[PDB]
């Protein structure tokens, strides 16, 4: 048993969360409270890597669930799968972080950090073997920013040999709450790029143009994101979750994913993205096409304006797996140009039985592409464009920072976006 | 073509057909290796506990 | 008689370790509960079999060998798989968390922990034998398991059973059923430590498997059960000289002897045939000339590469079921008046011809359909360097850039490990050229 | 979409294919080290042929033929006349040739000496040409003592070959020429023969009591441009086609190019190219050959044809680049990618 521990912090950190555990218990047949009632040995054989298993045949998600404020978890706690999770592993504060990544980090966070730390230290020690992390927050806040990267530096100090994974939403302008959102995502990437194994990129930008363009909702909502981000966490996570060859584990998974440490930050994309012409079967061709379409992919990077360093892909349902490695042949000989020529045979392909609900077959994409130094590209212009004139920094200098900090960030984002450089040409 | 060394018996035979003729680290030095290894592990890890310190 | 030890080292090892000796139960008479009605010599003997099965008080055969995994799930087959009553908990070894496809992982990292139980569980073997020739080691190449922990096992044993022979049956990693991106650097680093202490090899390419697969099995799609019925058919031709009466290859010292003359270039091509569908209704049975000029068919070959563009340094022929030696000169006549083989002007030109009559046996509900007579050929053939330099070339365009370089040096492992193997190949790569080309 | 990589800069026959191959907007040219490839377009000398033919879902073809060098090479062609039995000593087509390797280094010094002895006794003529593969070096001469020597002198493999000393003189000029065959070896291994040859003619009057100065015994075509005085008078660039000389046989010979010169020459294309098939096919490889040859022919004065050597890395006239290269394209890459006449070639049937 290769157990994962699952964390959630702050308000986008959580609703993502709430709604994966929603998604993955209908695939492995959990219902809200926990009972079990599917139809197939294959959702039970490697269920026990998310949920542990309670008296009474009962699965309990192993997830901890973090703020610094009550609101959105009462919000889960009352929601569909509310009453599944574990009630002592919601940890939460009262007082806020104000969208301040120094709260998260410094203050506010200091102060509640432990007593995550211990439900943490309480689930891991029942764990036959773990295998590392996985957390879910954005990096424009406070509390998953600021806190959910101070839980990470304190995870791999007292877990140094685990696989630590994020599934980090990258803010955006047009998807905005506060302006200092480039502020705590640029603190949050140095996080990243030193103390986790594996971050897929989620930009909310994407989120929303999918939504727009291509679902045809005129008016997207923070839930309606939330769905795309769930049904690309149940993909990325099938390779675990179910019997499979490639990719089984977390640290397998990176061995094939990171050829330099610090460059593990992918690109996640998903296929069918249909608009409601929603009962038409999709063909192997048509997923795969669609698949590697840039408006498919969730980070808001062309990946025809960089290269892919390795390509990690999942189908699922009842298909030819001979015609699947043919379309996905097709595609790396018929773009050669996007992958780099000497990381031979970097482009691996898994095939997994069990669909996601209510359609027939789909595929996930987890790119780890050169392109994404645009992602950053934007978030450290953005940075620039207030640092500069220092404004609104006085929300962070009031918590303990000083510019120092603010100006080291800015210099380590600005390195990662020339490590990415390098490699493009390469 | 000659057929030498014929031996047969009860469950197959076995011959030799000629077309032409012609014209370690001892257990202490692995230990080292080991342990050097494990030295490296051990170095690198309290570096990055050290980094976590500060 | 004298006792042969089997080895097998993470999944790829254990997977075809299982089929074969599924295979040798079905060969031997041997049903799943260990019973053999045919040994009339209860709980005791030295019978040809008795090489590669000891027996119990209850007339229990039991195999000599051991089962290595850092991860327990692939093992777990064999504690409840069909021939479970076969072995017993001493046999099978499982760790807790594998090598995650890192050579340093599995030689340094995890294979520090736990080579000295693995040993210990040999040797428990060993003190069952009065007269121990040596191992058979089965892996993979590409593994962190298979090419860590099997380098190290290597190591330990030529230290700990030096005048003992150690026989590789090893899965030379393709692309078509790979799982991992870093297995070229890990075939190379486990090919130079152990290269000193393996007295010969036979690697099986999993793409020439797996075409032939569906070539001649007409599956679309192969598994890797269909892979392993089809390698353990292979390796079964090899050890039966070892397994039954006979004079050739009677023990592993001969195998060295017959098909390795000079020490490091100790990899022989192993070419099969015939393989026919068993869903085939209609089949045509071929002769004696017909499955000995199929061993000169790159098609039917382990590893694909071109024998016509090497030389040969030893040929033998295997054959099961119904042959004679008078059909086999004659087929070899033909061949030589038709195709290209060239030996090394410092070895004889000949074949040495093992016969066994019981025809290849075939495990029900299995792919390959009941031959009357199959042959498999090891010719050591430098044509076979092709597959050193198809793999040093994939090395080369990664290491070059350092890529994926951290994983190894973070479990401990020097990065000049990396270069020390690669020139170590390049001297292998040089030494085949020597004794092929003018 | 296919897929080709170009590994030789330097052959203007590849460069026309891959020029062509664009043309068709059904064609991508990636870098010359990029595995995904469908057709490779390789270098003359180490191609590694190892590496073709492992890449899942690609079909790969290569403008070589493993194993030709066998043919392509002055001692390698001796040697492969003389022990195939298809061939045999006995060869009638091909100059008694014999493979010397110099005294600072098997060897054929004493069996040439035997022929060569036997013949100056016997009043017959005996004119030798001493050659080698690493020449731009050829040395003729009828005393043994100075070839040998000449051969010493030097560190590579050589071959004393019979020097025809009864060549066909064209008229007017009294010139020496040698003849030029382009044939396509296509994946089956069919054998097309271009219909087009070249003639390379010297413009100099054939001299038989001077071989020092080998102006007008060398028909090479750079040898002509450069050491020769009427280069260009009789034709163009020291080049007949196939037209103007069937022409000249016909009002000289009362005979025609097929019958007095072609019968023989694709006997002889015939011979070469089936007795290494077995060596080189690639019927049941995992990968595909094909490639161009160039053969030399010399005629005599007796309408019999020899052949001087082939070459595996040949040119073409520049008045033929353009349909030979497409005929490349149609018969050996279409054949195997096809895309979405009167055939140019011959097939020589086998
Ligand atoms: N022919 C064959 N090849 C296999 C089999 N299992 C794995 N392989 C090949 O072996 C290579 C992967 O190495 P594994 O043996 O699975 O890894 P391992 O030895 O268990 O070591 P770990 O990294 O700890 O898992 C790939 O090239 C696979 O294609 C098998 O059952 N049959
Ligand atoms: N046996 C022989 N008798 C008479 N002339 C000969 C001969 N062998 C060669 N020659 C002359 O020498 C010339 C070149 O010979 P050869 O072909 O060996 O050199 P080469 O290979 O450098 C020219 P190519 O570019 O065609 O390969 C020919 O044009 C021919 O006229
Ligand atoms: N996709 C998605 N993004 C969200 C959601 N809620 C907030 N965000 C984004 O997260 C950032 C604000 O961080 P938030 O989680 O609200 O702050 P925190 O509670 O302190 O961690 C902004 O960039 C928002 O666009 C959500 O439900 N879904
Ligand atoms: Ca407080
Ligand atoms: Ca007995
Ligand atoms: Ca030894
Ligand atoms: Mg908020
Ligand atoms: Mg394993
Ligand atoms: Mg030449």
């Amino acid at each position: 048993m290769r157990e994962i521990v699952h964390i959630q912090a702050g308000q986008c950190g959580n609703q993502i969360g709430a709604k994966f555990w929603e998604v993955i218990s209908d695939e492995h047949g959990i219902d809200p409270t926990g009972s079990y009632h599917g139809d197939s040995d294959l959702q039970l054989e490697r269920i026990n890597v998310y949920y542990n298993e309670a008296t009474g045949n009962k699965y309990v998600p192993r997830a901890i669930l973090v703020d610094l404020e009550p609101g959105t978890m009462d919000s889960v706690r009352s929601g569909p799968f509310g009453q599944i999770f574990r009630p002592d592993n919601f940890v939460f504060g009262q007082s806020g972080a104000g969208n301040n990544w120094a709260k998260g980090h410094y203050t506010e966070g200091a102060e509640l950090v432990d007593s995550v730390l211990d439900v943490v230290r309480k689930e891991s020690e029942s764990c036959d073997c773990l295998q590392g992390f996985q957390l879910t927050h954005s990096l424009g806040g406070g509390t998953g920013s600021g806190m959910g990267t101070l839980l990470i530096s304190k995870i791999r100090e007292e877990y140094p040999d685990r696989i630590m994974n994020t599934f980090s939403v990258m803010p955006s302008p047009k998807v905005s709450d506060t302006v200092v959102e480039p502020y705590n995502a640029t603190l949050s990437v140095h996080q990243l790029v030193e103390n986790t194994d594996e971050t897929y990129c989620i930009d909310n930008e994407a989120l929303y143009d999918i939504c727009f363009r291509t679902l045809k909702l005129t008016t997207p909502t923070y839930g309606d994101l939330n769905h795309l981000v769930s049904a690309t966490m149940s993909g990325v996570t099938t390779c675990l979750r179910f019997p499979g060859q490639l990719n089984a584990d977390l640290r397998k998974l990176a061995v094939n994913m990171v050829p330099f440490p610090r460059l593990h930050f992918f690109m996640p994309g998903f296929a069918p993205l249909t608009s409601r012409q929603q009962y038409r079967a999709l063909t192997v061709p048509e997923l795969t096409q669609q698949m590697f379409d840039s408006k498919n992919m969730m980070a808001a990077c062309d990946p025809r304006h960089g290269r892919y360093l390795t390509v990690a892909a999942i189908f699922r349902g009842r298909m030819s797996m001979k015609e699947v490695d043919e379309q996905m042949l097709n595609v790396q000989n018929k773009n050669s140009s996007y992958f780099v020529e000497w990381i031979p045979n970097n482009v691996k392909t898994a095939v997994c039985d069990i669909p996601p609900r209510g359609l027939k077959m789909s595929a996930t994409f987890i790119g780890n592409s050169t392109a994404i130094q645009e992602l950053f590209k934007r978030i450290s212009e953005q940075f620039t464009a207030m640092f500069r004139r220092k404004a609104f920094l006085h929300w962070y200098t009031g918590e303990g920072m000083d510019e120092m900090e603010f100006t080291e960030a800015e210099s380590n984002m600005n390195d990662l976006v020339s490590e990415y450089q390098q490699y493009q040409d390469a | 073509m000659e057929v030498i060394e014929l031996n047969k018996c009860t469950s197959g035979q076995s011959f030799e057909v000629i077309l032409k003729p012609p014209s370690d680290p001892s257990l202490e030095e692995i230990q080292k290796k080991l342990e050097a290894a494990e030295e490296r592990r051990k170095y690198q890890e309290a570096e990055l506990l050290k980094h976590l310190a500060e | 008689m004298r006792e042969c030890i089997s080895i097998h080292v993470g999944q790829a090892g254990v997977q075809i370790g299982n089929a074969c000796w599924e295979l040798y139960c079905l060969e031997h008479g041997i049903q799943p509960d260990g019973q053999m009605p045919s040994d009339k010599t209860i709980g005791g003997g030295d019978d040809s079999f008795n090489t590669f099965f000891s027996e119990t008080g209850a007339g229990k055969h039991v195999p000599r060998a051991v089962f290595v995994d850092l991860e327990p799930t692939v093992i777990d087959e064999v504690r409840t798989g069909t021939y479970r009553q076969l072995f017993h908990p001493e046999q099978l070894i499982t760790g807790k968390e594998d090598a995650a496809n890192n050579y340093a992982r599995g030689h340094y990292t995890i294979g520090k922990e736990i080579i000295d139980l693995v040993l210990d569980r040999i040797r428990k073997l060993a003190d069952q034998c009065t007269g121990l020739q040596g191992f058979l080691v089965f892996h993979s190449f590409g593994g962190g398991t298979g090419s860590g922990f099997t380098s190290l096992l290597m190591e330990r044993l030529s230290v700990d059973y030096g005048k003992k022979s150690k026989l590789e049956f090893s899965i030379y990693p393709a692309p078509q059923v790979s799982t991992a991106v870093v297995e070229p650097y890990n075939s190379i680093l486990t090919t130079h430590t152990t290269l000193e202490h393996s007295d010969c090899a036979f690697m099986v390419d999993n793409e020439a498997i797996y075409d032939i697969c569906r070539r001649n099995l007409d599956i679309e799609r192969p598994t890797y059960t269909n892979l392993n019925r089809l390698i353990s058919q292979i390796v079964s031709s090899i050890t039966a000289s070892l397994r039954f009466d006979g004079a050739l290859n009677v023990d592993l010292t001969e195998f060295q002897t017959n098909l390795v003359p000079y020490p490091r270039i100790h990899f022989p091509l192993a070419t099969y045939a015939p393989v026919i569908s068993a869903e085939k209704a209609y089949h045509e049975q071929l002769s004696v000339a017909e499955i000995t000029n199929a061993c000169f068919e790159p098609a039917n070959q382990m590893v694909k590469c071109d024998p016509r563009h090497g030389k040969y340094m030893a040929c033998c022929l295997l054959y099961r079921g119904d042959v004679v030696p008078k059909d086999v000169n004659a087929a070899i006549a033909t061949i030589k008046t038709k195709r290209s083989i060239q030996f090394v002007d410092w070895c004889p030109t000949g074949f040495k011809v093992g016969i066994n009559y019981q025809p290849p046996t075939v495990v029900p509900g299995g792919d390959l359909a009941k031959v009357q007579r199959a042959v498999c050929m090891l010719s050591n053939t430098t044509a076979i360097a092709e597959a050193w330099a198809r793999l040093d070339h994939k090395f080369d365009l990664m290491y070059a850039k350092r890529a994926f370089v951290h994983w190894y040096v973070g479990e401990g492992m020097e990065e000049g490990e990396f270069s020390e193997a690669r020139e170590d190949m390049a001297a292998l790569e040089k030494d085949y050229e020597e004794v092929g080309v003018d | 979409m296919y897929t080709f990589v170009v590994r030789d800069e330097n052959s203007s026959v590849y460069a026309e294919v891959s020029r062509l191959l664009l043309a068709t907007g059904q064609w991508k040219r990636l870098r010359k080290d990029n595995p995904r490839f469908n057709l490779m377009l390789g270098e003359r000398n180490r191609l590694p042929f190892g590496r073709l033919g492992h890449e899942p879902g690609l079909v790969q073809l290569v403008n070589y033929y493993r194993g030709a060098d066998k043919l392509c090479r002055k001692a390698s062609l001796v040697k492969l006349i003389k022990t195939s039995p298809e061939l045999s000593e006995s060869c009638t087509w091909f100059p008694e040739s014999y493979v010397i390797y110099p005294t600072n280094l098997t060897d054929e010094r004493e069996v040439f000496l035997a022929a060569y002895n036997r013949r100056r006794e016997g009043r017959e003529g005996n004119v030798w040409i001493a050659k080698s593969s690493a020449g731009a070096g050829i040395l003729i001469s009828s005393e043994a003592s100075e070839l040998l020597d000449f051969i010493d002198e030097q560190g590579q493999v050589h071959v004393i070959q019979k020097y025809l000393e009864k060549p066909l003189l064209l008229e007017p000029g009294h010139r020496k020429f040698d003849i030029r065959s382009w044939v396509l070896v296509d994946h089956l291994y069919n054998i097309y023969l271009y219909r087009e040859g070249v003639l390379r003619t010297s413009s100099e009057p054939y001299n038989s009591a001077n071989f020092q100065d080998k102006t007008c015994h060398l028909t090479n075509h750079c040898i002509q441009k450069e050491y020769s005085k009427n280069y260009g008078r009789y034709e163009e660039g020291n080049e007949m086609f196939f037209e103007e000389f069937n022409q000249y046989l016909m009002d000289a010979l009362n005979t025609t190019l097929e019958n007095s010169i072609l019968l023989q020459i694709k006997h002889i294309i015939r011979s070469c190219l089936m007795c290494i098939e077995p060596a080189i096919s690639t019927k049941h490889l995992h990968y595909q050959s094909f490639q161009l040859f160039g053969f030399d022919f010399m005629v005599d004065e007796e309408l019999k044809v020899w052949l001087i050597e082939v070459n595996g890395a040949p040119a073409c006239a520049q008045k033929l680049y353009a349909e030979l290269c497409q005929g490349i394209v149609d018969v050996a890459i279409s054949s195997v990618f096809p895309l979405a006449p009167t055939s140019i070639f011959i097939k020589l049937h086998h």
